[PDB]
């Protein structure tokens, strides 16, 4: 009886994951077919799930978005689309989603969380943050006195 | 007190000796490791799904540096240079200047990660909690010049990483 | 269109390259033991499709992990040059990135890049097993973003 | 000639694999890559010096024993003869003779690695 | 006719390729890991990914190597493994062969020669030593393998592989020569160069043994060769002891039974690979010449007089 | 957290009750939402009679 | 989750399938339904020549029964 | 080499495969650690010891911490010492996990390596919970630990220690009873009683040889006197004995965890003397004395009186110690690191005699050579 119980669990798995198209989407992109409660959904389209019944370290997980700042990422992904409010929840630094209690919003925090800009033209470059220290004596503008 | 580890003379009894002989001829203790290994195969693997899934962390984690700022907006750093004096690899270089107003912070605040050790000493050395060890372990890059930040990006890092540390020091301000 | 065809063969080449690249079993210092930490079942090196091979004639990407010293230098360059192309190098930890905690030491070369070309600089000291496992991922993305036979077609 | 056809095909199919694995996948050699491997460093310089065995004694006994087994390969056909009586004694006699030779070598040291 | 040859050769290569996936995946599941699953569904696309990347990798020709010797050995290794798949009594053998096992045994000894030659052809310590450990490994198993081979089929009637199906028939052959199968199985382990007896490779001891200067395509033919060798000789031990029933009107009924017999047995080859440390080739020739040889004589004497014992001499035809 | 039949298989192949406690972690761990602490003062935190010359 | 192992076997088992019945099917096809006749001794081999000769179409695997004689 | 256990140049002059000479050229990793020690202050010098050996994170600065404050005539608070010994025993588990499994890795079978590195990672999980990072905590400092453990950490320690005893049995089932492991291991590499301590060996090297010596019992330090445990003593001095003592030390380590867990006392976490330990953050932002001390402590460092000391603790390998020599200023003058591996690798020539090339692979793992520590 338990054998067909796990068979219907797979049949539930394909049904609950948006039918066949969604299941093939997560199987070939999300690399996993597990189904979890919709804990939250940020402004970037990143879909988040929580399954407290699973063993530790596999309770809270993320399905990444297909679009971020014109950096189409339906197939390729990396561990940096996660916004700062949710990045602590994903790493279970805490047992609260930002939806339950949002972080203290202030003026200067970024409105669009970015990722590693390495390789892209938006990459950082080191530069002097100090002014000139020894400025030279400017030659006189007048001709021979 | 001590416990002797390796000496147990085997009994030469007919039953005991045929046990060792059966163990020798018929691989029995040998298949014991083989047999248990089967039992461990059926265990579900303890593998996370990176980056879709990330390992557990703690609020007092050391990652990339991020210069924070006061709720008004003024950056906390006040150029006491204690972080520079403590930095075990001298990854910090500090220059200061009184500019015009209540904002003389740094002429230069360069943190050199490929020199830095990630000891976090700068974080608790700061009297105003300006420089902190951020919770982001994920700041890899392709060029060597990338792996050093200027003062500006420390501000941008503190600006971009702001909600996480604000809550992290909120939970950890009594421990330290 | 010729560019369409070359792009398709380009897609075939890097996908095999980034899926089946083989890191070197090379380890020097504190970073090496954390490198095998993620190879442990918690993070599963192999589930991303890579396996550890030993000799230079065997592997794809050099994974430099640990402090680089003057005495270690001749062998590292010899072993790196001994790897057939294509070959990539990632630099574990602050020490191998450049200098590190012993940047000012007499017996430490300030940078593995001073000896061998580097693709990715994975920071942290030691880098957490999560961070470098992304470093492999970034190299998969970097391997994806090439036009080797495509630049040849327009060459 | 059926065995010839599969033998020819087999060695052919192997040769294509080495053929396109030597020309198609680029070529770039600059000496130190071409150099021998000594776990990172430069070899003492040889790979041709006498690598003297320490088990030379057992090697020749293998030749005697691998030879003598060829004497008892005809056993399946040797069973189906009208004279299994002397067949049993002679075939047994060979196995004791190998057993005695193994026993002889065993007792006078032999199989254990010569040092 | 050649259509039969390709259908005998081509599926083996894909089967060998998918052996690399299970090698890296059931081991991982047997090791708390999840195995390769990032490339396609559950990693089934990984064996393909290995194939092209190895082929497109740069071939390497060491300066001190003998060029002709460096190339002939990989050809010999892969060709023998592939041609090893023609004579098995898989329901309708490609070539009926009176001396089925002798054909099996002869080129199995020639297979190690490709293993043998590559060591010095690469011209270094780490391959010369691995090549010479191949000498001692085949010093041990060859002196006894023929004895086990003779003993098991002495009740069959002849050396023909096809008669194995007739001989077994009602009951599994292992039920009659179980201590021989104990002898035979792990001696095949000692020739395929698997974990307990892989001194020719020797991962930890000498980097890679007879592979150190090998790269790209030459390995691809070498990797497939030894993976083809283990599956084929496992299929050999499948028919040697676990031969199933064969209905002439429905030959496919034999294939489904035979395939699982050589497949579950293969899982064992991956099973020992995880659980057991490495034999030192000192005890390898020591063990196979101290206990293995004196024992295998005794049952060989047992298995010859015993057809005479009960008037159970098998017919040759 | 698997089927009972395989649980018997794992418990019999290894010959020990693994199901009582496993290598992987579950909800028996402490939650990571601890209440604020009230860390104690030290022995020398006495308001008087704490001259440095005596310690 | 060892049921993820089975897909590896599933294709592999099917991969081992092809040379099995094919070696039977091509034998069935090339010999006209009846299976491949084997000749381990002179009697069997001397037969195939006689069957090849008697058929009159130079095929050993086509057989003429009692209707051939009158 | 993967069997090289990192980096070293081990030249064998061997005939056939019997090693005649096995000169272990060391220093391929050399960092002038003691030289940079000279220019950094004691607080800046703490992370150095955390990076000597990559197997025992805070076992090392425990020796370094014991070097400083014991020279300083200062003692840590009783609660701090219990944290030190508790994590030192957890740290003792850390080395022994791959002191045996990576041994088995070079030996052959790789599955034991992946059995317990999962549990080794859990000890990393509490490591990161109570400290700043996973590996290099910089936690154990002179005068006491850096900060208090997070709430709920001890309960996780209890569960893990409860589950761990069921895992050494997993390794021991895999290896100890195994004949294949035994044949490659028993009587392969032996030391007599006299040459054991004549060669400067320590820890498991002596204990396997039957030498009745252990630093925890003979010369107790911190709160190790109150804890009760057993030390496994070998009978043959071969590789099998050392591996068996290493396994039994892990079991005895778990017993120490149980006693440490149930005997955690209340109180502070660092010496109340603010001149040696930084004051609390709340006091540093409010009181003058805390702020001015914090400023000068985090810009000069505590002045250590002139003198010399050779505090040595029971490292998981041997008797890892430091010959701290202070000139009286705020920075140390000379600090020479005693490495148990240094003596063990020195004796490697004596161990390998008549054994083959696979056996020397077994020996260099039975001493658990780590080349940031053996080399310094
Ligand atoms: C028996 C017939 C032996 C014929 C013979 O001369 O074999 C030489 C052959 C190669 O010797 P080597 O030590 O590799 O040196 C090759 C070059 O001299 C040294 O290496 P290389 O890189 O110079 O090799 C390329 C070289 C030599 O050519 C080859 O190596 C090509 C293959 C051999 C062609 C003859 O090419 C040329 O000289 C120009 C060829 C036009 O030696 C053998 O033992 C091979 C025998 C193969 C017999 C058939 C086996 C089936
Ligand atoms: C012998 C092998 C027979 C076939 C496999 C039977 C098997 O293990 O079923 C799982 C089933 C339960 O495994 P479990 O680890 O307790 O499942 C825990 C959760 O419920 C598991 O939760 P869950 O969410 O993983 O449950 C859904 C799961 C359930 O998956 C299954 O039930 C596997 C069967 C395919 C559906 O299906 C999936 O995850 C979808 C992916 C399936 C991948 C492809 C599997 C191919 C299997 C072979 C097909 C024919 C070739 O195994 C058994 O009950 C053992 C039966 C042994 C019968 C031997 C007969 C001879
Ligand atoms: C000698 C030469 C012979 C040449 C023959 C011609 C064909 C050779 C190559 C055939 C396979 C090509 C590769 C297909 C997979 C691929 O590259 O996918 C890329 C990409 C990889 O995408 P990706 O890069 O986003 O994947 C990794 C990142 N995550 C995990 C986050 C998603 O995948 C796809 O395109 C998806 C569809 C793949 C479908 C593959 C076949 C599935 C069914 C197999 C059945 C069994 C077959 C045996
Ligand atoms: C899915 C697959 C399911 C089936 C798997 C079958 C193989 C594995 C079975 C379980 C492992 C074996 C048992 C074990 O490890 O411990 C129990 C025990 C462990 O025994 P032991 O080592 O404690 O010694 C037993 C003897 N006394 C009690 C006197 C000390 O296994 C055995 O006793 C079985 C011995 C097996 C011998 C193997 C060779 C002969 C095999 C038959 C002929 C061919
Ligand atoms: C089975 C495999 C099926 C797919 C094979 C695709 C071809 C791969 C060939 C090996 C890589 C080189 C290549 O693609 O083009 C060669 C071309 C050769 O011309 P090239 O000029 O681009 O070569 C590189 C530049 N130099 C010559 C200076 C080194 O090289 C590249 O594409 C690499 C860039
Ligand atoms: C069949 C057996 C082939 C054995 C040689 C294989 C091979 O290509 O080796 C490389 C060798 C050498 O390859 P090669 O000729 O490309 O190497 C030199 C290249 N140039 C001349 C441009 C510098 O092949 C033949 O000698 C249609
Ligand atoms: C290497 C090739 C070895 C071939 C071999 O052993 O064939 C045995 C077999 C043994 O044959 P046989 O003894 O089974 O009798 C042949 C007739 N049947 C099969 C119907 C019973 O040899 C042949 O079949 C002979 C044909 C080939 C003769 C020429 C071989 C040249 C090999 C050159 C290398
Ligand atoms: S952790 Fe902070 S104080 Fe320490 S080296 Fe890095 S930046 Fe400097
Ligand atoms: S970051 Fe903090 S410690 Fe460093 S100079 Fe600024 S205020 Fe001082
Ligand atoms: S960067 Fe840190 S962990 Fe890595 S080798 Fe250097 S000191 Fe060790």
């Amino acid at each position: 009886m338990e054998l067909v119980q796990v068979l219907r669990r797979g049949l539930q798995q394909v049904s609950g994951h948006g039918g066949l198209r969604g299941y093939l989407r997560v199987l070939f992109r999300a690399n996993d077919v597990r189904v979890g409660t919709l804990v939250g959904e940020d402004k970037y389209g990143n879909k988040y799930y929580e399954d407290n019944k699973q063993f530790f370290g596999r309770h809270r997980w993320v399905i990444y978005t297909t679009e971020m700042n014109g950096r189409d990422t339906f197939w390729d992904v990396d561990g940096s689309m996660v916004p700062p409010e949710w990045h602590r929840w994903l790493h279970c630094m805490t047992d609260d989603p930002p939806t339950t209690k949002p972080p203290t919003a202030r003026k200067y925090i970024w409105t669009n969380h970015k990722f590693n800009v390495s390789g892209t033209p938006q990459q950082y470059v080191p530069y002097s943050t100090t002014r000139k220290k020894i400025q030279e004596w400017v030659p006189p503008s007048t001709p021979y006195k | 007190t001590y416990k002797f580890v390796n000496m147990r003379e085997p009994s030469m009894d007919m039953k005991s000796v045929t046990d060792r002989a059966a163990q020798t001829l018929l691989w029995t203790e040998l298949v014991r490791g083989l047999g248990m290994t089967l039992s461990y195969l059926f265990r579900e693997p303890a593998t996370i799904n990176y980056p879709f899934e990330k390992g557990p962390l703690s609020p007092r984690f050391r990652g990339e540096h991020a210069l924070r700022r006061y709720p008004s907006g003024e950056e906390r750093c006040i150029a006491c240079k204690l972080c520079e004096a403590v930095c075990p690899a001298q990854a910090i270089t500090i220059e200061a200047e009184p500019r015009a107003d209540g904002s003389r912070r740094t002429t230069r605040y360069d943190i050199d990660m490929t020199k830095c050790i990630y000891c976090g000493f700068c974080q608790e050395a700061c009297p105003v909690d300006a420089i902190v060890e951020g919770p982001n372990f994920e700041f890899s890059t392709e060029t060597h010049e990338e792996l050093l930040y200027n003062k500006e990006k420390l501000l941008n890092n503190g600006d971009k990483w702001e909600a996480e540390i604000a809550a992290n020091i909120q939970a950890d301000y009594l421990y330290r | 269109r010729g560019e369409y065809v070359v792009a398709k063969l380009d897609d075939l080449v890097n996908w095999a390259r980034r899926s089946s690249l083989w890191p070197m079993t090379f380890g020097l210092a504190c970073c090496a033991v954390e490198m095998m930490h993620m190879a442990a079942p918690r993070y599963d090196m192999d589930r991303f499709g890579v396996v550890f091979r030993a000799s230079p004639r065997q592997s794809d990407v050099m994974i430099v992990a640990g402090t680089l010293t003057n005495k270690m230098a001749p062998a590292l360059r010899k072993v790196y040059d001994q790897m057939p192309e294509p070959r990539y190098v990632v630099s574990m930890g602050s020490c191998a990135n450049g200098g590190g905690y012993y940047h000012y030491s007499y017996s430490v070369v300030r940078g593995c890049d001073r000896i061998v070309p580097v693709d990715i600089y994975v920071p942290g000291c030691p880098p957490t097993a999560e961070a470098l496992l992304y470093g492999i991922l970034q190299l998969q993305r970097k391997i994806k973003r090439e036009k080797r036979l495509r630049i040849w077609y327009r060459r | 000639m059926n065995i010839m056809l599969t033998l020819l095909t087999n060695v052919t199919l192997a040769s294509l694999l080495v053929l396109i694995a030597f020309w198609l996948p680029q070529l770039n050699a600059y000496s130190e890559k071409t150099s021998p491997y000594e776990c990172g460093f430069d070899p003492m310089g040889s790979a041709r010096l006498p690598f003297s065995m320490k088990f030379f004694l057992v090697a020749i006994t293998f030749l005697l024993f691998d030879l003598e087994i060829a004497l008892l390969l005809p056993l399946p056909w040797a069973s189906q003869t009208n004279n299994l009586k002397t067949m049993l004694t002679m075939a047994l006699f060979l196995l004791i003779l190998l057993a005695a030779s193994l026993a002889y070598e065993w007792t006078q040291k032999g199989l254990e690695w010569a040092e | 006719f050649m259509i039969n040859i390709l259908s005998l050769i081509i599926p083996i290569l894909l089967a060998v390729a998918f052996l690399t996936l299970v090698e890296r995946k059931v081991l991982g599941y047997m090791q708390l890991r999840k195995g390769p699953n990032v490339v396609g569904p559950y990693g089934l696309l990984q064996p393909i990914a290995d194939a092209l990347k190895l082929v497109t990798k740069e071939p390497l020709r060491p300066g001190t190597s003998s060029i002709s010797m460096f190339i002939i050995a990989p050809i010999l290794g892969l060709s023998l493994a592939l041609t090893m798949w023609v004579p098995l009594p898989m329901p309708y053998p490609l070539i009926n062969m009176n001396l089925g096992v002798l054909f099996m045994l002869a080129m199995s000894s020639l297979a190690v020669y490709s293993i043998l030659w590559s060591g010095w052809a690469s011209n270094s310590k780490y391959a010369l030593i691995g090549a010479l450990r191949a000498v001692a490994q085949t010093i041990s198993y060859e002196v006894t393998l023929a004895i086990i081979l003779l003993s098991v089929l002495l009740m069959n009637g002849s050396y023909t592989l096809s008669t194995l199906i007739t001989t077994q028939e009602h009951i599994w052959m292992i039920f009659t020569s179980w201590p021989l199968a104990m002898m035979w199985f792990i001696s095949t382990l000692a020739e395929t160069n698997r974990a307990p007896f892989d001194l020719t490779e020797g991962e930890s001891e000498l980097v890679s043994g007879f592979n150190v200067e090998y790269a790209a395509g030459p390995f691809a033919m070498f990797f497939m060769a030894e993976y083809a060798n283990i599956i084929m000789m496992n299929a050999f031990t499948a028919i040697l002891f676990l031969g199933a029933s064969h209905d002439p009107h429905t030959p496919e009924l034999y294939t489904i039974n035979f395939v699982l017999k050589t497949l579950a047995l293969t899982i064992t080859f991956l099973w020992i690979r995880a659980s057991y440390p490495r034999f030192r080739y000192d005890q390898l020739m020591h063990l196979l010449w101290k206990s293995f040889l004196p024992l295998t004589l005794a049952l060989c004497m047992w298995h010859i007089s015993l057809p005479i014992m009960t008037a159970s001499i098998p017919p040759q035809s | 957290s698997a089927t009972r039949v395989i649980q018997l298989l794992r418990n019999w192949a290894s010959g020990r009750d693994l199901q009582a406690k496993l290598q992987l972690r579950y909800q028996e761990i402490s939650k990571r939402t601890q209440p604020p602490p009230k860390l104690p003062v030290g022995p020398s935190h006495k308001l008087s009679n704490n001259y440095y010359c005596t310690r | 989750m060892w049921f993820e192992i089975l897909p590896g076997i599933a294709v592999m088992a099917a991969c081992l399938f092809i040379p099995g019945m094919a070696t039977a099917h091509i034998h069935k096809f090339t010999n006209g339904g009846k299976e491949k006749r084997v000749a381990h001794f002179s009697y069997q081999w001397n037969l195939m020549e006689r069957d090849r000769c008697i058929s009159g179409v130079n095929r050993y695997h086509v057989t003429k029964g009692l209707e051939n004689i009158d | 080499h993967p069997a090289a256990h990192g980096v070293l140049r081990l030249v064998m002059e061997l005939s056939g495969e019997m090693v005649r000479k096995c000169d272990p050229h060391i220093g391929l990793l050399h960092r002038g650690t003691e030289k940079l020690i000279e220019y950094k202050t004691y607080l800046q010098a703490l992370p150095y010891f955390d990076r000597l050996d990559y197997v025992s994170m805070m076992c090392n600065e425990q020796a370094y911490s014991l070097a400083v404050e014991k020279l300083l005539n200062i003692q840590p608070p009783p609660r701090a010492q219990w944290i030190r010994v508790l994590f030192g025993e957890i740290t003792r588990l850390l080395n022994h996990i791959m002191a045996v499994t990576t041994h088995a890795l070079d030996i052959g079978a790789m599955t034991p390596f992946f059995w317990m590195f999962e549990e080794r990672e859990k000890m990393f999980e509490f490591y990161e919970r109570v400290s700043g990072a996973r590996m290099h905590a910089a936690y154990i400092r002179p005068g006491g630990v850096h900060q208090d453990l997070p709430l709920g950490l001890l309960d996780d320690i209890y569960e893990f220690s409860k589950n761990f005893s069921f895992r050494i049995d997993e390794l021991e089932e895999m290896l100890t009873n195994n004949r294949i492991w035994r044949n490659r291991t028993v009587d392969i590499g032996v030391v007599t009683a006299e040459d054991a301590l004549n060669y400067g060996f320590s820890g498991v090297m002596l204990r396997g040889s039957g030498i009745q010596w252990d630093l925890r019992k003979t010369q107790p330090y911190d709160v190790y006197d109150q804890v009760e445990f057993d030390v496994p003593i070998g009978s043959r001095g071969d590789c099998y004995d050392r591996y068996l003592c290493r396994v039994e030390e892990m079991r005895q380590s778990l017993r120490i965890i149980s006693q440490c867990l149930n005997k955690m006392p209340p109180g502070e976490i660092k010496v109340d003397d603010a001149k040696v330990s930084p004051p609390k953050r709340a006091e540093m932002k409010t009181s003058m004395e805390s702020l001015i001390h914090h400023f000068k402590l985090y810009t000069e460092g505590y002045q250590v009186p002139p003198g010399a000391t050779y505090t040595a603790i029971e490292a998981p390998k041997g008797e890892f110690g430091v010959y701290l020599v202070s000139d009286g200023s705020s920075r140390p003058y000379r600090c020479k690191i005693k490495a148990p591996g240094f003596a063990h690798l020195a004796g490697l020539d004596k161990m390998s005699k008549g054994h083959m090339l696979a056996d020397v692979v077994a020996i260099i793992g039975t001493q658990d050579i780590v080349f940031g520590e053996v080399d310094r």
